[PDB]
This record gives C-alpha cells, structure tokens and sequence, in this order.
C-alpha cells in the first residue's frame, strides 16, 4: 500500500545515501580529512551541535566516501576505528577497546594505556593512517582529565598518524571543561551545525517521499514549520509523519493530532480525571496558599482547610489517615512534593505544576 | 454442601490474591486495541517500537501486557521466533546484575562465558526479542543510564528487531530521562485512568463477585448470581461502595475488601449479607493513632494532657522533660491529697516509653552533647484526636478529665 511504502521510507534507520542539505559541511570535512590523508600527518577537529543535526550520519557518510576512495586506489589505505563513550562501562576501558580493535590483545586499563602510548610515541613499523572516531565526548570526563588530554594530545605527535574527530552537543566544552593547553589544541577548529530551516526540513521530507503522492503539501509544510519553531529536529518530524500516517489509516488534522499528542502535557486531563476528594484537597491547598502567600505549607493547615471545605460542601468528616493516604497517592504520581516516610503531620507540600494551570483545570 | 463452599472459596481466593487472568476488561478497549495492534506489527515484521504505560499503582498495568501476550503469542509459530525478557527495577538494581540476568535468560552464558569478566561485547556484537521492564523509573536513577541508552540505540538500529516495554507510576517520566535517550525514545505513551462513573463501578463489583460459567453446580451458581444481583441494589451495600469509591477508585482496594468480606462465609451462612460488608468496611477504615492512644495508661494520659497544655500556652514551640515535670508537679500540688506521689525516675521511664512508641520525635538529632533531659521534643497528635480518644477511654478519672478540660 501507499501508506505502507511511506511508512517504510520515513523510518529513522532508513538512512539516505547523500542529502545536499549539509553538502557544505560535508565539503569542508572532505577537504580537511583529505588534506590530513594526503600529507601522512595527523590532525584533530572538534564538532559541536544539538542532537538531530545528523552529525553521526554525516561522519559515517564521509567515512564511507573515504573508504570508497581508498578502494579506488586514489587514497593510501587507512584503518578506521569507531568508539562510543556512552557504550562503555568504565572510562579507562576505552584504552582496552582501541587496543583490541587495532591488535586484538587483552590487557589491563593501565597496561593498555601504556602499550598504546608506546605504539604512538616510538618509531615503530610504518602503519596505515589511523582514523579514530569518538562519540559522546562529554561522557569521557574525569577529575584528572588524563584521558581527554591523552586523546587530544597524541595526534600532535608526528609518528601518531592519527586523525581524531570529536562529536559533542556543547560548544562551551573546550572552554569551561578543557584546560588551556588542550583548549588551544582544539582551538579554531570548531564546527557548529545550525538547525535545519523549515525550507531544509521541507526539502528533506520531499526527498524522503519522492515519486510518492501520499501527503498533501499543507500537512508537510505545517509539520516542518512546527519542527522549526520547536526544535528543528528530523527525528521528531519523522515520528509525527508516522503518527499522521497511522491516524490516516484509522489531512492537517492528523498532523495536528500527532503534534498535540506527542508534545502536549497530560497534567490537565489527569487533574480532570481525579477523584472528588483529590479535587477538594487541591482546592484546600489553593485556598491556604492564597491566605498565606507562601509556596510551602504544613500538612496540618492543609488538613484543617480540607475539613473546612468538606463541612462547607456537606461531605462526611474525613479522618487523618484517609487524607494522608490521598496525599501519598497524589505524591506517587509526582503531582506534589512530600517526604512522608517518617514525618506525618509536619510535611512540606509544593505544587509540581503552575497555579494557573490548576485554576484552568478546576474552573470546569 | 461443604465441597461447593471449598471450591468457590478456592476459586475466589485464586481470583483475588494471585490476580489470575480474566477475560473481563473494563474501560481499556481502545488502549488494549492499540497495544495489541502495535505488538502484532512488531511481531509479524522487523519493525521496532518503544512504548511506556503510565498509571496509578494497582490499576492492572501488568494485566494489559499479560492479556495481550496471551492473545498474540499463540496466533501462529511466530512465538517460536519471538523471545521475551522480563526485568524488574527492584530485583536488578545494578547494571552488572541486569546484564547477568539478560545473559542467563537468553541461555547464552555458555556462549558468552562463566567468569565475572566485565566485557559485554559477546552479546553486543551478536545483537525478534521482546523486553519487559518492570519499574522503569528505577532504571533512570542509575549512574549513567547505559542500559537504557543501549536499548534505545539497538531499537533505533537496523540490525535486529527489538521491542521495549516499560512500566512507570510517575507522571514526570519524560523529564527523568537524559536528552540523548529522550531524543532516541519513540514517544508512545498509554495512560491508565479509572475513567468511569459510580454506576460502572457498581457493575464492576457485581461482575467480579459473579461465579464463572465453568462451575460444576449450575443451580447453585444461578442462586449465587441472584444473591449478588439482589445485593447489588441494596442501599447499605451501595453506601459502603460509595464511601470506598469516594476514597479511591483503584481496583486493588476493592479486591482486598471483597477478599475480607468472603472470609466471613461459613457453612451456616452460605450467602453473604449487607451486614458482612458493613463489618468489613468498618474493619478496613479504622485509624491507628486512636487505637494506640486507647492502649496507654493513666500516667501517659496525664503527661499527654500536660503536653497539650504546653502546646496551647506556647504556640507551636518545642519542649523538654523538665517543663512537663514542673507543670505535672503544679497540677498534683494544686490538688490537696490526690494519690499521685511519684518520684522522678518512674516519670522519666514513662517519658522514655512514650518516646519509644514514636509519638514524640526529636529535632536536629544529636547525642552525648545533650542528654535525654533538656532535649527538644514535639508532639505528633491533634487536640481533637486527644479529645475524641479520651472520650472513649474506659476508666478515665474525673480529676484528670477536668484538668484536660481546663
Ligand atoms: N543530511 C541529512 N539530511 C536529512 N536528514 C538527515 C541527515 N543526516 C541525518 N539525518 C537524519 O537525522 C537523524 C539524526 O542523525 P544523527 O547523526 O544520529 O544525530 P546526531 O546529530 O549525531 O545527534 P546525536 O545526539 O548524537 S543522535 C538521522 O538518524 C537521520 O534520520
Ligand atoms: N482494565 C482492567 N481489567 C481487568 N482487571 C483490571 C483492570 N485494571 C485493573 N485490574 C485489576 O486490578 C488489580 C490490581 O492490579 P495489579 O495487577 O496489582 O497492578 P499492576 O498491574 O501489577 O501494576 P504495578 O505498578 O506493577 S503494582 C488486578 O487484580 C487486576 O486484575
Ligand atoms: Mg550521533
Ligand atoms: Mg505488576
């Protein structure tokens, strides 16, 4: 079916071959790495960008192009090694991972570091240029900063023949997280990926759905515009498109439903579906807050206000245990803030949502 | 006779205590339809999805998953290809233990290895399997959320199909995740609320206490159905149900109340009565503080009255043993010759016993520097509670009562 084909095309893992939306950045990286590969000299580049900008996809596509060029005997052969920071149980274990990727030897963290140091500092046998990719750099931080210093200092050696690309989300990292000597080592080589404009998002969506007339232009334009105005991320755009397809299986209404179901908060409807006693408790809290003006109140005054409200409403007199159970249930779903493990009558209560939202939910 | 009572007791005890699966589903038609449809999509094809289910505890979160699995696993031979892994946040508190449980459940310990080696690339390199994550909120409190990130990554990868299911009671589960995993998390959420009125709750109660059609005796089953139907419209039973429904709409409390009601079913009374439900509701709705106060002694009552007087004179301020002793001495000295000639150590032991029952708690705890005397103590009771408890005290003397009134 057409909807099934659109769902298949719009999946996240269905990476395209090459989209010129980032062709400029691709070209810049293609010049830099090509220069580092032609001169038999190492280098380092730091790239910072918000998630969803295609950093990993762009790097992998550049690696694919470089490997294809090497296969066409135009570039000297190179060894590619990829490591992910968040896929490692311990920080020091990255030394074992790289060593096992290059020689397959098993050694301790310190011994693996020493062997890697010996290989990268001593004039050994002439090896292929090493392309090292490290993902999620900020998660390799250590109070001693030895791992980061070694990672960004080793390619400085002529014998290293190592090119390192660091992908991260924060551009401030080399300034406030990295010390001076290594900050100057990554200085002036910082690539920032700006978020896609709504035109770029529309171009990407059109490329996803070439030769397929399944969505109207209006839904596509609105989805790209919401994405631009909220995060400018292709991942949530694909999720919205898939949800719109699912709802259409059941127009602009589908996209609106997707965006206001996957982004909007459910606090209002949760309060609406609350019980009568919980509503009375919330009203008592609001009345006590208006009387006092403070954002913290003990359980005793709230209980007194609840008893007064119940007397006004004609409800039966509530026991302390019942009110405590209701409060504990409310705190379980993170609508309030309380520590009722030991304190019972002296519990500080803070609202987890804005007062105006509570008023707008309770007026109806 | 006795055999029928034993069989029905066993069946209802299995229904309530163990929470055995039942075909009856209440107000969850759309949610179950969505969940089953997505499970079938993930099973019959290589596509991957991630879903979180949010609801209050005791709202049958596990029942939906169990019913859907029992409905869809036995459709075809897909269950042979389908593998299921269940993880609970309580049993697995560390990533090492979670990895060990994952390896043992997959019967890959022979492939991966037996020793305590920290390498997990044996599974990672090799990696349809479905994942069930009980208490998903606890996993977000780990040091680095490595397991959750890896699961999301393999779900988003194009290597193997993986289905991830998480259970959460917190409504703020979206803000407990890091930016990366939140971006990689497919925003599929299902909310389990008791969105039904009181008459629907009455229908649920009527159906739950109804014998199944597979019971051997049919005329007795029909008579039981007639009894429960007749008991359905009784205004005392309706009043008890209305009270419990006002308190909370969770089905777990209703199951507990029904179980306690069935405990009073004997041979002489094969069919229940509204008075039985009244007794069960009364037993289920008693406050513990008044019960604790009722079991005290005279000296403790006098000390508590002195404590209330201290709280009244000094508005919301702490106190120590010396002031209470001084004003108890004042009370026993105003009276001419009352029989309360007690020394310091017995009063000190009484205060220690009162503090042991955790009716009084210290402030800014310290020891050695400050003795038990001259220590800031506070009371954890309300004046109306004391008055109500003292009203029901069996043999409260007139003197102490009038002192309390003063
Ligand atoms: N050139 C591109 N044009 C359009 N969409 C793209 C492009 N490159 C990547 N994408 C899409 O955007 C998604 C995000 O790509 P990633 O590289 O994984 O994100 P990232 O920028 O590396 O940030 P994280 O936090 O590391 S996932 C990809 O999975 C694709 O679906
Ligand atoms: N929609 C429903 N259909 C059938 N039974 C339900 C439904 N909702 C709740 N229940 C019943 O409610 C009772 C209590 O639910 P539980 O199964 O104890 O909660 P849970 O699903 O285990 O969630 P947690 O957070 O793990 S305690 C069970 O006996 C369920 O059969
Ligand atoms: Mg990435
Ligand atoms: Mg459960």
């Amino acid at each position: 079916s057409v909807l099934e084909e659109a769902r298949l095309r719009l999946h996240v893992s269905a990476v395209p071959e090459s989209l010129p939306c980032r062709e400029q950045e691709f070209q810049d990286i293609y010049n830099f790495v090509e220069s580092k590969l032609l001169d038999h000299t190492g280098g380092c580049m730091y790239i910072s960008g918000v998630p969803g900008t295609g950093k990993t996809a762009t790097v992998h596509e550049v690696i694919r192009c470089l490997q294809q060029a090497a296969q066409a005997n135009d570039v000297p052969p190179f060894q590619y090694i990829e490591v992910n920071g968040m896929k490692l149980t311990e920080p020091h274990q990255v030394y074992v991972q790289i060593l096992q990727k290059l020689t397959g030897q098993k050694a301790t963290a310190n011994h693996a570091a020493e062997l890697l140091a010996k290989q990268f500092c001593t004039r050994g046998s002439p090896q292929e240029t090493t392309v090292l990719l490290v993902d999620e750099l900020d998660l390799l931080w250590t109070h001693k900063q030895d791992i980061m210093y070694n990672l960004f200092d080793w390619p400085t050696h002529k014998e290293a023949r190592l090119v390192v690309l660091a992908i991260a989300n924060t551009m401030d990292l080399p300034e406030r997280i990295m010390m001076n000597r290594v900050s100057s080592r990554l200085g002036l080589t910082r690539m920032c990926f700006q978020p896609y404009t709504y035109s770029q998002l529309q171009q990407i969506l059109r490329s996803r759905l070439k030769h397929l007339k399944a969505f109207e232009d209006d839904a596509i334009q609105l989805v790209a515009r919401k994405v631009a105005a909220l995060s400018g991320d292709a991942r949530r755009c694909l999720d919205i498109c898939r949800r719109a397809t699912e709802i259409c299986e059941f127009t602009i209404a589908h996209s609106m439903e997707a965006v206001d179901e996957m982004f909007s908060s459910s606090y209002i409807t949760a309060i609406k579906n609350s019980s009568v006693l919980e509503q009375s408790f919330l009203r008592a809290i609001l009345a006590e807050f208006r009387r006092s003006g403070l954002e913290e109140a003990t359980f005793q005054q709230i209980y007194s206000q609840h008893v007064a409200l119940c007397r006004m409403e004609g409800l039966p007199y509530p026991t302390m245990s019942e009110t405590m159970a209701v409060c504990s249930h409310l705190g379980s779903c993170r609508l309030l803030l309380v520590e009722p493990s030991r304190n019972d009558l002296l519990l500080r209560v803070r609202l987890n949502v804005s007062q105006d939202d509570v008023l707008y939910a309770l007026k109806d | 006779h006795t055999e029928c009572l034993s069989q029905v007791q066993r069946i209802l005890r299995e229904r309530f205590c163990r929470q055995s699966p039942h075909s009856n589903l209440f107000g969850v038609q759309v949610q179950y339809k969505h969940l089953s449809e997505l499970l079938k999509r993930t099973a019959l094809h290589g596509e991957s999805n991630s879903v979180l289910i949010i609801g209050p505890r005791g709202s049958g979160k596990t029942m939906l998953i169990n019913h859907a699995l029992k409905e869809l696993m036995e459709i075809e031979e897909v269950s042979e290809n389908v593998l299921q892994v269940h993880l609970n946040g309580l049993l697995q508190i560390n990533d090492k233990i979670a990895l060990k449980e994952i390896t043992r459940q997959l019967n890959l310990e022979n492939v991966v290895g037996d020793k305590v080696f920290g390498s997990f690339a044996e599974n990672l390199s090799f990696l349809p399997v479905i994942f069930i994550l009980d208490e998903f909120d606890l996993f977000a409190h780990h040091k680095n959320q490595t397991l959750l990130y890896n699961l999301f990554d393999i779900s988003q990868s194009a290597q193997t199909p993986i289905a991830v299911i998480g259970l959460t009671c917190r409504l703020d589960i979206l803000e407990l995740l890091e930016k990366r995993v939140k971006s990689r998390f497919s925003h599929r959420q299902i909310h389990l609320m008791n969105s039904f009125g009181f008459p629907q709750y009455v229908k649920i109660f009527k159906e739950q206490l109804s014998l199944p059609a597979e019971f051997p005796d049919k005329v007795f089953a029909e008579k039981w159905n007639e009894n429960v139907q007749y008991l359905s419209e009784d205004r005392s039973v309706q009043e008890v149900l209305q009270k419990h429904f006002n308190i909370s709409k969770n089905l777990r409390s209703l199951h507990m109340l029904l179980m306690l009601a069935l405990n009073r079913v004997t041979a002489s009374h094969p069919f229940m009565t509204a008075v039985d439900l009244m007794e069960a509701s009364q037993l289920c709705s008693m406050d513990s503080k008044a019960n604790i106060v009722h079991g005290l002694s005279v000296l403790e009552i006098c000390l508590i009255i002195a404590m209330k007087h201290l709280n009244d004179i000094y508005e919301e301020e702490p106190f120590n043993f010396q002031m209470v002793y001084n004003e108890f001495q004042k009370f026993v000295q105003r009276k001419a010759h009352s029989v309360y000639n007690f020394e310091k150590p017995v009063v000190m032991k009484a205060f220690e016993h009162l503090q042991q029952l955790e009716l009084i708690k210290p402030m800014e705890r310290t020891s050695g520097n400050s003795q038990r005397e001259y220590q800031l103590m506070k009371l954890l009771l309300d004046n109306t509670q004391i008055m109500n408890a003292l009203q029901k005290y069996p043999n409260c003397p007139t003197d102490v009562r009038q002192w309390a009134t003063s």
